RNA sequence: ACCGAUAGUGAACCAGUACCGUGAGGGAAAGGUGAAAAGCACCCCGGAAGGGGAGUGAAAUAGAACCUGAAACCGUGUGCUUACAAGUAGUCAGAGCCCGUUAAUGGGUGAUGGCGUGCCUUUUGUAGAAUGAACCGGCGAGUUACGAUUUGAUGCAAGGUU
RNA sequence: UAACUUGGGAGUCAGAACAUGGGUGAUAAGGUCCGUGUUCGAAAGGGAAACAGCCCAGACCACCAGCUAAGGUCCCAAAAU
RNA sequence: GACAAUGGUAGGAGAGCGUUCUAAGGGCGUUGAAGCAUGAUCGUAAGGACAUGUGGAGCGCUUAGAAGUGAGAAUGCCGGUG
């Protein structure tokens, strides 16, 4: 009826960059997770990828609150018997802090189709510049 | 039925260890041959009225004639021999219509005669009257006299 | 050693991709040009083989 | 120029030869009808309704008054031998704007 | 009364009540008798007294 | 133009006819039939004879040129069955079923 | 007399299976399959017809907290805002002129702020 | 106000047959060309069956278990779609592509999204790993008589009724 | 705004959890037996992830309308970072 | 018009759709019945019409009556096909 509902051709998919310099991940990853849905538009359609782009930065730099560096863990499992590997998340941040920040957002995002393209739109890098400037894009506080 | 349909008696198979229904004869209801569950049976249907309502309907039955005009009464009926070909133009002369109904005091032969073969038309002696017969008729022509026997018995 | 559930008509006709049969190793016979034979075998209507009857 | 118009139970956004689909209303299938709850103005003179704006109306004019497509309510509640089956034909009124105010 | 005009009086004929015709009738799949009982059987019953 | 020829009552069963006529389906004549005389399944020499008969009646009937034609549509149609018995173990029988085909076989020329 | 049940079962059936279509596999090719998902199909078009409101009203405020949030508003403070001004437009209307229009919901955002 | 070929006789047809059993005994299935046989001269392919044309016929799309000819089932062609995806298989929303109706808020398909554990029975309670059903089609279960009781209807009424 | 009396027709005599007063038990059992009340049975919907019995609340039908209940407002997932 | 009620098993009550036959009446049909198939059709429901293809001879409609009167399940029976 008297609805708007979004579509290819009605959609500008932003490019939005976000450092994460003194920052901590879940209060990150949810602005995030917003962004890369859509929540932030009011064009949001839910079977649609109304959502913008973004590029993570300085992600070596995050910041745990209390004592998660040691006590915090990341469990997961090889579909063999005893596939357990675990790793803490300090060890992660400097070995892998890219996969950390994907993570953490990817079980902030929804588990479908559509919600793995929005995963798709990250982009996670611990150093401080990216190759992604080719298309121009803008900085974003909060 | 189950009973009267040529067969049965035998157990086709065993009671267990088949894995097959259980079956006492090849004969009942949910077979393909088998006999038949209720069914009908032969019977009447003919029940009775009471003497005072069935003459009652006979005068209901002549009175809504006599209201809807389809009563016309002839003086009588004389026919040396019978003829079908000068029934009808009696009747035409008489401008009934198609379906009528024709009473008298006795058999009167001749008449019933000229009138056997026409289909519309029947004919009755008003102790042969019927309410089948004057509800199935649009016009009712009668004789004085089987008017007056009508009157005497109700 | 006994199926639980029928196969529908998908699952038939999904399996029923590979059964098929290929086109035979032919070839043409240069002795009558047309009349294809199979590869490496002999003509049945040339008698031929590399140019002689057989 | 917009206006935003409480009929119905519900509020419906026009313009100016659009075709809408309410509910019924008793009026005929070719006359005028007029709406009063008014409640936005938009275009370049915006004007907001607290809770209506005054006077502001918008003519309009009736086309079809007619039953809409028949949807079949199928209840059904399992191993208790319960069903209904009821059809419904929910009326309307389909309208084509002349004017707003 | 003809016999195409034909009808009786108010409520003296009614219609009879078939049973085992399906659930929306109120008299399906037990035909009035409940579950499982000695009076849900046919022949199912005991003397009067 | 289209001339078609049919087979009815074929002793072979259908699954085993149609893997020879998917090689046959929208090709030339002569490719047609050499794929069928060269093919060892049994099929392929009715599928053969019905086709020569398309060409036959073809080139009688309806006056095409042999030359120019393909194979539009063949396909293989369920007939009859015939039901026997193969007496397994135990008093035990299993059927057997003696299946039959209707292979048919169209011939244009493109037009 | 006799009665063959002629002609009523296929109608009745037949009915069933052109509601079934566009289902998958047999379900729009038998019967009992059909039937028992059209009453699926029925009891679920039932509770949707339900559903389609809470939704569309959860789609309609998440518009609207993105737009009061470009205008540095959330939902709760700028509804509240246009309860006590005293406006009764709906979040669908709403939803529709942040869409259209910028301008007209930033003045009814500036309404809001003067009510609080 | 009986059946109308799963009905009615077990038997509409060479049926108490075929078949089963030592034997007493049990015990089937199986109807329809057309008005008329005028029942496809004749040519072609083929070893034949079978088929294609021609001609009989109103009709062969009636060609011999030859009136009609449903469903399951088997297939051929193609419009939309589908190979990063976790599905009681749908429903509600919904772009895009294709078409154009018992022309009315049109039909098909469905990228994607929310919600969503079959039917029956039996159970305190079943998605149930409790039961039953391979699918399709036909057949298949409160009836009849005789009395009783109550309610409704109508008729006559201290009488009614055979 | 129900009740009672007469008459026609029934079905029900396997109950279940929760909370509570108690027995038995081991101040054990999703135990068992009783009293009281609710829900289910025979009740969908919303919360409790999912979950007859728990909390809110009782679906004639439709609506792309609005206020609320329990429960909730960073993201999944509506709404206070 | 006002006001209210309308979840529901066992179950009780009521109003109905349809099937086969029959009586009466009025009617259709080789310029094409029933039956089958297709459709985007009407009705609050069971269910009813209209068209088109097939088909080749019986069939509805109104009122009333009578029933072998409606099937998704019985490790149901018979046949057919997977
Ligand atoms: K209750
Ligand atoms: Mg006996
Ligand atoms: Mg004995
Ligand atoms: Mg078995
Ligand atoms: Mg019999
Ligand atoms: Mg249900
Ligand atoms: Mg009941
Ligand atoms: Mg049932
Ligand atoms: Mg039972
Ligand atoms: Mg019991
Ligand atoms: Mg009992
Ligand atoms: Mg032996
Ligand atoms: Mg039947
Ligand atoms: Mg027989
Ligand atoms: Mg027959
Ligand atoms: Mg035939
Ligand atoms: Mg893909
Ligand atoms: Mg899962
Ligand atoms: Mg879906
Ligand atoms: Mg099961
Ligand atoms: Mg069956
Ligand atoms: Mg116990
Ligand atoms: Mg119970
Ligand atoms: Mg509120
Ligand atoms: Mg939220
Ligand atoms: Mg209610
Ligand atoms: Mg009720
Ligand atoms: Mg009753
Ligand atoms: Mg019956
Ligand atoms: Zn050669």
């Amino acid at each position: 009826r008297q609805t708007f509902m979004a579509n290819e051709s009605n959609i500008e998919r932003k490019w939005y960059v976000i450092d994460a310099e003194g920052q901590t991940l879940g209060r990150l990853s949810s602005e995030v997770a917003s962004i890369l849905r859509g929540k932030n538009k009011v064009t949001y359609t839910p079977h649609v990828d109304t959502g913008d782009y973004v590029i993570v930065i300085n992600a070596s730099k995050i910041e745990f609150t209390g004592n998660k560096e040691t006590d915090k863990v990341y469990y997961r499992h090889s579909n063999h018997p005893g596939g357990i590997k675990s790793i803490t998340a300090g060890e992660l941040r400097r070995t892998n802090p890219e996969r950390l920040i994907e993570n953490s957002i990817k079980g902030m995002l929804p588990s479908t189709r559509l919600g793995e393209k929005q995963g798709k739109k990250l982009f996670v890098y611990g150093g401080a510049e990216h190759p992604h400037a080719a298309q121009q894009p803008e900085n974003y506080e909060l | 039925n189950r009973s009267a349909v040529s067969g049965g008696g035998r157990k086709p198979w065993k009671q267990k260890g088949t894995g097959r229904a259980r079956q006492g004869t090849i004969r009942a209801p949910q077979w393909r041959g088998g006999g038949i569950v209720f069914g009908p049976t032969p019977r009447s249907y003919a029940y009775k009225m009471p003497k005072k309502m069935r003459r009652l309907a006979l005068r209901s039955a002549l009175s809504f004639k006599a209201q809807e005009n389809g009563l016309t009464v002839v003086d009588a009926f004389n026919f040396e021999a019978p003829k079908t070909k000068e029934f009808k133009n009696v009747l035409s002369t008489l401008e009934q219509p198609k379906k009528v109904l024709v009473v008298t005091e006795n058999e009167d032969v001749n008449v019933e005669l000229s009138a056997r073969n026409i289909p519309g038309v029947q004919v009755t002696t008003a102790q042969g009257l019927n309410v089948l017969d004057i509800t199935n008729a649009d016009s009712l022509v009668i004789t004085e006299a089987a008017a007056k026997k009508v009157e005497e018995v109700l | 050693a006994v199926p639980k559930r029928r196969t529908s008509k998908t699952r038939k006709n999904k399996r029923r991709t590979h059964f098929k049969i290929s086109v035979p190793g032919m070839t043409e016979c240069p002795n009558c040009g047309r009349e294809y034979k199979l590869s490496h075998r002999v003509c049945k209507n040339c008698g031929s083989y590399n140019g002689e009857e057989v | 120029m917009f206006a935003i118009i409480e009929t119905g139970g519900k509020q419906i956004k026009v313009e100016e030869g659009q075709e809408i689909f309410v509910e019924k209303l008793d009026v005929n299938e070719g006359d005028t009808f007029t709406f009063d709850k008014v409640l936005f103005v938009g275009g370049d003179s915006v004007k907001v309704g607290a809770p209506t704006v005054e006077g502001a109306t918008v003519t309009a004019t009736v086309n079809k008054q007619g039953r809409g497509k028949k949807i079949t309510v199928f209840t059904y509640k399992r191993r208790k031998n319960s069903k209904r089956k009821k059809g419904h034909r929910q009326p309307y009124t389909k309208l084509t704007i002349d004017k707003i105010n | 009364m003809k016999l195409h005009e034909l009808k009786p009086a108010e409520g003296s004929r009614k219609e009879r009540n078939r049973v085992g015709r399906g659930v929306a009738t109120g008299n399906g799949k037990t035909s009035g008798r409940g579950h499982k009982g000695q009076k849900a059987r046919s022949g199912g019953g005991v003397r009067p007294g | 133009m289209e001339a078609k020829a049919v087979a009815r009552t074929i002793r072979i069963a259908p699954r085993k006819v149609r893997l020879v006529l998917d090689l046959i389906r929208g090709k030339n004549a002569a490719e047609a039939i050499a794929i069928l005389k060269l093919t060892n399944k049994a099929s392929s020499p009715v599928i053969e004879k019905v086709l020569m008969s398309a060409l036959a009646n073809a080139e009688h009937n309806y006056d095409m040129n042999t030359d120019e034609l393909v194979v539009k549509e063949a396909y293989a149609n369920e007939g009859p069955t015939l039901k026997r018995f193969r007496p397994r173990a135990q008093g035990r029988a299993s059927a057997i079923n003696k299946r039959t085909s209707h292979i048919t076989i169209v011939v244009s020329d493109g037009k | 007399p006799r009665v063959k049940g002629g002609t009523v079962t296929r109608a009745r059936r037949k009915k069933t299976i052109k509601l079934a279509k566009g289902y998958f596999g047999s379900k729009h090719t038998l019967y009992k399959v059909a039937k028992q998902q059209v009453m699926k199909s029925g009891q679920y078009a039932f509770r949707d017809r339900r559903q389609r409101k809470r939704d569309f009203r959860k789609l309609w405020i998440t518009r609207i907290n993105a737009a009061a949030r470009q205008h540095e508003m959330s939902y709760s403070r700028l509804m509240n805002g246009l309860k006590k001004a005293g406006i009764d437009i709906n979040r669908k209307m709403l939803s529709e002129i942040a869409i259209s229009d910028e301008k007209a919901f930033a003045q009814l955002v500036t309404k809001a702020k003067d009510a609080l």
